[PDB]
């Protein structure tokens, strides 16, 4: 298969008044790039538009957001002096001719900007084994994975049966909880369910794994607390099945 | 003049099967192209139609849009709906020199639950977790769960799995708690669930 449209970095975790710089490369043949920022505040704002080299259209944003072209059409964008409110996706879209043809999105360059880095914390995660009532009753058996005390939300769960990645049976929420939901550096939590059939569930040489990556500080950002530094990672759980 | 581009609804629940409508309005009419998006959660957009400033309608699969530019609008029609269609609908449009999108429309189509078997049920504690956890589950599509009267009770919202591989859907919802004085039984109380929910013996 060929190439979507594809941005780096993935995750950005940052302190106020640093900048960062973001990258995209449109699908090949495409050479008009943009981006914008989505914050659920704002929604979906345009930043600016490039086709060969040069600024064709912008948006709104003070100067302190940037961008850029090369030759190849790749395209940069740079925020300078963050602030709390710049926390925000940052899609980028190309399109062979933005006037005319449809815009294909990235998936984005999620950014975090924190007061400190000593509010980033990875998830705690565990499995928890299907109800004996569940398996009697219904013939089917659930298990829960938790992700809890997380931030920023920078996390991608997912579940593995006997080494295959799973999506049958699966239920993870689609956005987080707060887990004190009047704070603006609040953890999060998520929960995420994988179903089987109670004979599954009973051979006791299926294997179920609850994964979640956690992008977190780089090994560039200093850190001086006793807690072990919360770099990216990944944090699993896992169960076997059981007869009775 | 200053382009607004106004959705509604904001947010629209349906069962599988209905049609349903999307509505876009825009106070410029001098644009060039009308997009119709949609994003699934963490995940960029996907283009589903684009219709030019010359154009009324355009066609794809079961979707169909219309556009009357002097009026300012645009209506999506969805046909027989599917839980796959699940989603945040975008309209935007490409003005002279600025592109502006709505605040879109989040839609979640409801599977239809052939047969419901609600219950509430404990799963095992982890020797790795100081949680205990209770799954309000097999519910049918028109309950409602509500978050807990209590602050350390974290409730998530009903989701639905599918079990592909045995036709089989079904809604749950997570409670969970690291308070000594909670229950299973009771975890749910501040919800309207259905009379006949199973409550096993603990």
């Amino acid at each position: 298969m060929k190439a979507g449209v594809t941005q780096t970095p993935r995750y950005l975790i940052k302190t106020r008044g640093q900048q960062v710089t973001l990258s995209c490369s449109p699908i090949s043949g495409h050479r008009s790039v943009s981006w914008y920022q989505q914050t659920p505040g704002q929604g979906l704002q345009f930043l600016f538009e490039y086709f060969s080299e040069t600024q064709r259209n912008k948006g709104n944003f003070p100067g302190r957001f940037s961008g850029r072209q090369f030759s190849n059409s790749r395209s940069e964008m740079n925020v300078s002096t963050l602030e709390l409110g710049d926390s925000a996706l940052y899609l980028c879209a190309s399109s062979f001719d933005s006037g005319n043809s449809p815009l294909h999105f990235g998936n984005g360059t999620r950014l975090t900007v924190t007061e400190d880095l000593n509010k980033v914390f990875p998830p705690e995660v565990a499995v928890f084994e299907p109800s004996e009532a569940e398996i009697s009753h219904t013939q089917k058996a659930t298990l829960v994975c938790l992700a809890t005390g997380f931030f920023p939300d920078h996390v991608e769960l997912s579940w593995w049966v006997n080494g295959k990645e799973v999506h049958s049976g699966v239920c993870t929420d689609p956005q987080p909880l707060k887990e004190q939901p009047a704070l603006n550096d609040s953890r999060y939590s998520l929960s995420s369910r994988l179903r089987v059939s109670a004979t599954f569930w009973q051979n006791p040489r299926n294997h179920f794994r609850c994964q979640v990556q956690f992008y977190g500080l780089s090994e560039n950002d200093e850190w001086t607390q006793d807690r072990a530094k919360p770099v990216t990672q990944i944090v699993s759980a896992e169960a076997w099945g059981r007869a009775d | 003049m200053k382009q607004e581009v106004t959705q509604i609804p904001a947010a629209l629940s349906v069962p599988e099967g209905e049609n349903l409508v999307l509505n876009c309005s825009f106070t410029d009419s001098a644009i060039y192209n009308l997009q119709w998006f949609r994003q699934d959660p963490g995940k960029g957009l996907t283009s589903l139609l684009l219709i030019q400033s010359s154009q009324r309608e355009q066609t794809s699969g079961r979707l169909n849009a219309s556009l009357d530019k002097s009026s300012g609008r645009s209506t999506l029609y969805i046909a027989a709906s599917q839980p796959g269609d699940s989603a945040t609908y975008l309209c935007a449009v490409t003005n002279f020199n600025k592109f502006y999108f709505g605040s879109g429309t989040k839609l979640n189509v409801k599977p239809n639950i052939q047969n419901p078997d609600p219950a509430v049920y404990q799963l095992r504690d982890s020797k790795s977790s100081d949680k205990s956890v209770c799954l309000f589950t097999d519910f049918d599509s028109q309950t409602n769960v509500s978050q807990s009267k209590d602050s350390d009770v974290y409730i998530t919202d009903k989701c639905v799995l599918d079990m592909r591989s045995m036709d089989f859907k079904s809604n749950s919802a997570v409670a969970w708690s690291n308070k000594s004085d909670f229950a299973c039984a009771n975890a749910f109380n501040n919800s309207i669930i259905p009379e006949d929910t199973f409550f096993p013996s603990p």
